[PDB]
RNA sequence: UUAAUUUAUUAAUGCAAACAACCUGCAUUAAAAAUUUCGGUUGGGGCGACCUCGGAGCAGAACCCAACCUCCGAGCAGUACAUGCUAAGACUUCACCAGUCAAAGCGAACCUCAAUUGAUCCA
RNA sequence: GCCUGUUUACCAAAAACAUCACCUCUAGCAUCACCAGUAUUAGAGGCACCGCCU
RNA sequence: CCGAGCCUGGUGAUAGCUGGUUGUCCAAGAUAGAAUCUUAGUUCAACUUUAAAUUUGCCCACAGAACCCAAAUCCCCUU
């Protein structure tokens, strides 16, 4: 049942194709660890916040990183300027860097090429987006 | 088995009369099913050795689903009825 | 139609140009939550809350401050810490223990140095702040606090309320008007030697943040346009108000190179101009540099300072103007 | 309000009228100030006296409500001890 | 029995009533003063 | 702002009456007239009723 | 349809029931649908604004009346804890609802000012 | 608009609908459709033959 | 005569909307507002009608009704 369930969500409420639903299981088991809810969020951030569509969220390991540092270099990029919501179009005023480019790398690299600002302004961040995340629950 | 009661209330028909129910009156809410009620045993009395029940003529409880599955099926049992308690009573004092 | 995404619109087109390469870490800082400093009720038990706030591990960035600039108390976290001052309570006196106000909101009365015994103004700042800190400070010569907005002025009577004495508040040490800065000229002249001129703004975190009567809103378009015209106008009241020999200081809550240089070097022209009298900007690079470790400036600036907004000081912002009335 | 029942052909009564109004024989019909428990923190004293009283209603009213109510509700009480005993006739009325 | 529960409870309340009183005005009193010795200083 | 707050007879009768009070300010102790006791006692605060 | 209210119906699962499945009951999640609605002013359209209360233009002087419009404000705060109880007689926003003032008396001592608000039912 | 065809019987015959071709999604399977079929199959749908560059 | 066929029935559906609402004669008989998913409606008020009880009703002489800084109105003994 919680395999099937996890399938379910995968397939019903995120409209991965089965072939995707296979390789998402393929290249990310900890998925089918993660409990429900979590993945729908997790999802669902790539999808509208990042307008990443299911092709790329499948190409790039994106559901294998965990919702904690999606948030965080996600939304430290978004109010840097960096990353922009596609529109309704969507059209963006200057191209997204890439999910690779956001997640797969390191700290560092994540900071120095991208975002291209300071480890202590990205562990001010992260304290407050924490509090932040802590508010609203 | 379901049991329901009405939402709302039917005016007192009488004493020879019936009542007149409405529209209204159709309307229920399940008070208890009761299937979902805590199981209860059976009172059984044998009438040859089985294991790990007891042996002959001594009254026992027994989950009502062996009761009516295996033991009174097959014989190994009977209704714990005042006949057979008593007829049991004079085997044992005969004995 | 978030009028909140209107103003991050403007907001980036604007500032992304005049700040270059500065202009993300101002956006994020702006965005994220913003550091507040406790200023300590010098009316209430100042030494007992001075203590208090101490073993919360604040510091208070004024005494440092004024340790190297070779009457003020407001104490604020280590760069880069996101503690929150506790809620502030009434004191044994019954007035409120401190304030939670923006640090560099306070910046401008510092800069403005209030001498024992001295006249002041405070033309339309009343959100409170800064006029809480005038009156905490020793301008026992009375000021006079004017706004245009009855509902700031009941606030700013209700802070007072809280915070100052009515022993200190009852006789004209203290005058708060519902009037118009622009009028103040014709109404007082040549009467202030210290001027606190806290123009209506685009207040770029309060617009970034609240929806609500949010200047960048499109019915506030005309008011949001005349902002400039309206900025000079209270800003040549004030000077025209301040003495001769006096001093004045025009605040802005925005990055606005056109709401704060172009404005105060407007009002200077049209001063100079229509009513003939020359003022002197000071120079503020010394408050700059005793300032600097707790708030961080925009080093490229012609007139003024400003404090911007950082992850690390997330106290700004602020542009702060000092102007002496030499004539 | 039903001026002929389906099942009777009577006058029924509106109920809302019998649960907040008192009819004193004479005609006269009693009521309570609407808001008499909201709010009293921020009531003045006078107002909150005036708020708690029991308080006739017009003439329009009256009529109003003797055409909602019938004529069981109309007639003379003889309860034990009814505070409104002495009110249920009037006294030293000219016209 | 709830009658006298009641009229007891009421008198051993009003017996102590008048100490209370007296000690609740003091305490206001020497918070006053004490708020007086703060002003001092 | 200013919360509303149940003060409590002292004198042991049931009696209560609502007051305003700073949500910051100390809990209240009052000399309120009380009518069953037709006397001035003491009030304490029990609950907040409402915050207003 | 991301309007409101539902899952009656199907499909799943979970827990009971009964001896894995079927069936039944109760839940949860979806699909499918079902019933109903779509306030007012502002020539239409977009974006807006407004809907209750107070003040001015504003009735030149008892009261009431200039809607639409030009505007400026309020959705409190402060004090006090007799800001307790009662009661003649009056005012009243043109109805009602509601809202005001108040002698005397009991009991004590020897509110403030523009608006600052909301009925019934029901909790 | 690829084409032949279809359509608002009774005001619109068309650039609309369909269409070979191509593309996407779903399904590993028997005794009433699909189908007496089985992935080169069947269903749902997009677009419009073919042909080219990237 | 299909954005949901036709017939029967619920059904005399409902319609704040349109239309109609039939002998004679006499009499009294006209614009104040308030609330309202309310401005095509209704409820209250005002006005109108009838009957009854009682006594004052209208017109109006002085006198009187605010400071801020015209016309008149109200009140009102007589008549
Ligand atoms: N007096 C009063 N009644 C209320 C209040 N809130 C709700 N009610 C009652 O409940 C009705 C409104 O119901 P809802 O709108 O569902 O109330 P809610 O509190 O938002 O939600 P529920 O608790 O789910 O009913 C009112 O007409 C009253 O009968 C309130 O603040 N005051
Ligand atoms: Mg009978
Ligand atoms: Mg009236
Ligand atoms: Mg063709
Ligand atoms: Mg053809
Ligand atoms: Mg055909
Ligand atoms: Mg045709
Ligand atoms: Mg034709
Ligand atoms: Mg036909
Ligand atoms: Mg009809
Ligand atoms: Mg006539
Ligand atoms: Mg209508």
């Amino acid at each position: 049942q919680d395999i099937n369930d996890t399938v379910r969500l995968l397939k019903e409420k995120c409209l991965f194709t089965v072939q995707q639903v296979t390789k998402i299981l393929h290249s990310c088991p900890s998925v089918l660890r993660e409990d429900l809810g979590q993945l729908e969020y997790k999802f669902q951030y790539a999808y509208f916040r990042m307008g990443i569509k299911h092709p790329d969220i499948v190409k790039s390991e994106y559901l294998q990183y965990s919702l904690t540092k999606i948030k965080q270099r996600h939304i430290y990029l978004e109010r840097l300027g960096r990353y922009q919501t596609p529109d309704k179009k969507g059209q963006t005023q200057i191209p997204n860097p890439l999910l690779k480019d956001i997640l797969r790398v390191s700290e560092a690299e994540f900071l120095a090429r991208t975002a291209c600002t300071s480890v202590e302004e990205f562990q001010v961040f992260k304290k407050l987006l924490a509090r932040e995340e802590e508010e609203s629950e | 088995t379901v049991i329901v009661e009405r939402w709302w209330k039917v005016p007192l028909a009488g004493e020879g009369r019936k009542p007149r129910l409405h529209r209204r009156h159709r309307v229920y809410k399940l008070v208890e099913d009761t299937k979902h009620r805590p199981k209860e045993n059976l009172e059984l009395i044998l009438t040859q050795s089985v294991e790990n029940v007891g042996v002959r003529g001594d009254l026992v409880s027994v989950k009502k689903s062996l009761g009516r599955n295996r033991l009174l099926p097959q014989g190994l049992a009977v209704y714990a009825s005042p006949e057979n308690k008593k007829l049991f009573e004079e085997e044992k004092l005969l004995r | 139609f978030p009028a909140v995404r209107l103003a991050l619109q403007n907001f980036d087109m604007t500032y992304s140009v005049q700040f270059g390469d500065l202009w993300p870490s101002i956006r994020v800082s702006l965005l994220s939550e913003q550091k507040y400093g406790a200023l300590v009720n010098n009316f209430a038990a100042w030494d007992h809350v001075s203590a208090k706030l101490e073993q919360l591990s604040a510091k208070d960035f004024v005494n440092e401050a004024i340790s190297h600039w070779e009457n003020l108390r407001c104490f604020t976290f280590d760069r880069g810490d996101i503690s929150r001052f506790p809620p502030a309570r009434p004191g044994s006196l019954g007035v409120m223990e401190y304030y939670l106000m923006d640090a560099a909101s306070l910046l401008p009365v510092l800069a403005l140095g209030l001498q024992p015994g001295d006249i002041v103004l405070d033309l339309c700042a009343a959100p409170g702040g800064k006029t809480l800190a005038l009156l905490q400070t020793g301008c026992c010569r009375n000021l006079a606090a004017n706004d245009l907005s009855p509902s700031r002025i009941a606030r700013l009577q209700k802070i007072l309320h809280s915070y100052v004495p009515e022993e200190i508040r009852d006789g004209n040490q203290v005058r708060v008007t519902s009037w118009d800065g622009r009028k103040w000229g014709e109404l007082e002249g040549d009467t202030y030697d210290r001027v606190l001129v806290d123009v209506p703004c685009t207040t770029d975190r309060h617009s970034l943040h609240e929806e609500e009567n949010n200047i960048f809103k499109r019915s506030r378009k005309k008011e949001r346009q005349i902002l400039p015209v309206l900025q000079v106008q209270l800003l040549a009241a004030g000077l025209l108000a301040t003495k001769p020999g006096g001093h004045v200081v025009y605040s802005t809550c925005s990055l606005s190179h056109l709401q704060n240089e172009y404005v105060v070097q407007g009002a200077i022209e049209l001063l100079a101009n229509q009513y003939s009298i020359q003022v002197q900007v000071e120079d503020l690079t010394h408050f700059r540099r005793v300032f600097m470790d707790t708030f961080c400036f925009f080093s490229s600036c012609q007139v003024g300072e400003l404090v911007i907004p950082n992850l690390m000081a997330n106290f700004g912002p602020m542009y702060f103007c000092k102007m002496r009335r030499l004539t | 309000l039903t001026y002929f029942s389906a099942r009777k052909g009577k006058r029924k009564t509106v109920k809302a009228v019998i649960d907040r109004f008192l009819r004193l024989h004479c005609g006269l019909w009693v009521r309570r100030k609407a808001g008499y428990k909201k709010k009293l923190w921020k009531k003045t004293p006078a107002r909150k006296k005036r708020l708690r009283e029991f308080v006739f209603c017009n003439k329009t009213q009256s009529k109003l409500l003797d055409k909602m109510t019938t004529s069981f509700w109309k007639r003379r009480n003889w309860y034990v001890d009814d505070p409104y005993q002495k009110y249920h006739d009037r006294t030293n009325l000219k016209v | 029995q709830k009658r006298r529960e009641r009229e007891q409870h009421i008198a051993e309340c009003m017996a102590k009533m008048p100490q209370m009183i007296v000690n609740w005005q003091q305490q206001q009193r020497e918070n006053w003063e004490k708020a007086q010795a703060d002003k001092e200083r | 702002k200013n919360i509303l707050v149940r003060m409590v007879s002292e004198a042991g009768t049931g009696f209560c009456f609502n007051t305003k009070r700073n949500r910051l300010r100390e809990k209240l102790t009052l000399l309120h007239y009380d009518p069953v006791v037709k006397q001035r006692v003491l009030f304490v605060e029990k609950k907040k009723i409402r915050s207003l």
